[PDB]
């Protein structure tokens, strides 16, 4: 899971 | 004929329409911006998905902010007057009221006013659908365990869905291995109620899957265990159904 | 039993809920905010209007920003167990994300954040909709002649409806006689469809209706001919009848 | 074009069609069979109603069984292209299978089959309805207190909707002043619903009508406090809609 | 509680109900009737879609004419109070009117009339349904190429479906191989719509199918190339969904 | 009330 | 193909 | 008319  | 109605946007002209979906995965090393791992997961569902409701789909990757411009401007002066919508995804970096080019931001307001009623005339009365994969902040979710009339005119900012992935000034999350959390969730519910359901009402199962399915683990305590919830934003006239007659 | 399904909220509590109405007409000397003529029209049709869709409606005229937020937050410190939804209308002055107390700003954001799933527990799972009748901006529209799981939890932005009288970044308009524009077409479409159809859809309806049926009327030229589309902002996850079994 | 469906029988041609209304309230005297008093407030009804749906309806009063018999051959005999379906509404008495002429009886199959898929082909796949306000025995109801393909071809007998006053085997009531229980009833609902629900929906709103606010009085114990149900027999292939696009 | 629509039999009762399914296959010799071939496929079929639908499946092979009539008696005498519905199904020889026991014929109307809303009281109200997979007599389908009030009692009649398999008069056909037509489509539109679909539209999609699908196929030219239209006989009062809340 |  |  |  990563943010953009 | 008999008594008729016009509650729902037509849908039957000789094509559905373009579907133009702008993937940027990899930045100018000067931005400082990181790689989007499992954006072209999205991009491939995404492209599939439109496919299957007869749009005619153009992938475009790593955009500048220049080019995304520049794309923009040319596919509003195209003629759209055999087309029943209009329809455009945006993947990338981005904060409130911004998306990211390769090399710089592109203000969602500069993108969307080249479709203005008054601007893309092929266009006016018709639904254009903006799906945006981005953050809008860094906000992060924590969650909760559970008279007069005449000269007709529309307004110009009429017709227009804007399909935010994110609730305004938060983070969107994205899995690198199988996409972002909205995109999947879109996909899913297209490809299962595009035939059954009016399209605000598949955006809000999308909701629902976005904000019960999903949530973040992290290594890092400040990233970990977040929620997310999509927002959709209507200024749309009419009900919207993918299929007709 | 058979089959069942989850795609509608629980409307049958023993209470639909409140309604809460702030109804901003007169504004302190020193803030140099005009008088809202024609809001009194719109405060009463809302009453009528809740009344009948068996909501508990308050009425409260001219607060200041301090009692704004000190109603806001006592609201939701009461217990909504027994109730299946919470409405609150604002009707003043107001700019992007800023609604106008009689004498000063209130950031939306404030407000809203005491419904906030996690900040008010018996409002948790259920919708909560924030009807706002006032200014964005001050732009005018010409218009146009025509895997993982556990631990459930939701995000606390979740089950929020915003409807907007108008596009992000424009006035609204409001007649003095007639009421705002929004709001009547609001009131006139919930009074024929609330039986019929589901929420996303009622709002499509006055969406239209404020589009084609209404343009200003003004001596200024900078005023005059202008048009209005109202903003619907869903972070709901369900579909929303207000009627049941 | 997008994803097209065909669930829904094309009710956008020129015209919606013939409403035939066979009006029988007079009787030859040498049949021994009573006036049908109310059974004009029944035709006018009918006629409103239907001219309201955008039928092409044509009244035809006191008919012998030659003269029925007659009008049905001559109008399955028309050309039906241009139009969308077919109604024909029979008010007379009747047993099992039968409606009366003003001289004697005529055979319901006999005039259902003029208009088969066979026999009238510009008829062919789309709705033929009649609708029978008679008696169909002498039953009265108490009631109770509360592969392979290839060639396609469709079945001569597809495409009819018979929408009967009453079960099978029983007495059909009507009011000397308020026309029919059947009537009054279907034409409320179809002035109230035809713009909403579909066909089969109405005529079940119609059951429940009849069933429910309707019972006999008469001096006579034999007849007092009787029921009645109508019976919808669909051989329909597709849902019915009055309305349009 | 808010405002209540009453359009929809009760469905969440804590049991579905029964699914009575009596299956002839071999009747005694000095009847003369043959043995019906394919009639375990759709007995088969019918308990596996019905069980998913959460009936209470009771499926009967070969039974007397005594032994139906006992049959029905004995269940109309249980308590279907926790129960939503009734429902039986019928496949066996047959003419108008008529079902075959193993040694001879049982009147419909005999098989019905233990469930009327006076000789069952538990079922007062609720949805009595009746599938009926026989012939109703021995015609081929050709086809052709493409005021007042108190006591509130209901009809006794009142709240019965009966699907039957095919148009009055006519034969209904049966594969030996793949089962009976209307079964076939019958299981095939609730596995498919059940969790969708009206049943009065689920069964007008069934008409469809067996209409559209089907012809026969015999070395005997008085049987060859035959089609079939099955027919839906509503006396239901609401709309009925196998699904709930 | 009548039948018909 | 059978009839019943 | 008016602007709020």
């Amino acid at each position: 899971d990563e943010v953009d | 004929s008999g008594i008729s109605l016009d509650n729902s946007y037509k849908m039957d002209y000789p094509e559905m329409g373009l579907c133009i979906i702008i993937n940027n995965k990899n930045f100018h090393k000067s931005t400082g911006m990181t790689s989007r791992s499992g954006t072209d997961v999205d991009a491939a569902n995404l492209r599939e998905t439109f496919r299957n409701l007869k749009y005619e789909v153009r992938n475009k990757n790593d955009l500048t902010r220049e080019e995304i411009v520049e794309l923009m401007r040319d596919v509003s002066k195209e003629d759209h007057s055999k087309r029943s919508s209009f329809v455009c995804v945006l993947l990338s970096h981005g904060e409130e009221g911004i998306i990211f080019g390769t090399n710089g931001p592109v203000d969602l307001k500069k993108i969307t006013n080249f479709f203005r009623g008054d601007r893309c005339r092929s266009l006016t009365g018709k639904p254009k659908l903006f799906i945006i994969q981005a953050c809008r902040g860094t906000e992060l979710d924590c969650g909760i365990e559970t008279d007069d009339m005449a000269c007709h005119k529309i307004p110009v900012e009429a017709d227009f869905l804007y399909a935010y992935s994110t609730a305004p000034g938060y983070y969107s999350w994205r899995n690198s291995k199988d996409g972002s959390w909205f995109i999947q969730s879109l996909c899913a519910m297209l490809k299962q109620y595009a035939d059954k359901l009016e399209f605000m009402h598949i955006l809000t199962r999308v909701n629902r899957k976005v904000a019960t399915e999903f949530e973040s683990f992290s290594f890092d305590a400040t990233f970990h265990a977040k929620k997310q919830i999509p927002c959709i934003v209507s200024m749309l006239t009419k009900e919207l159904y993918f299929y007709h007659h």
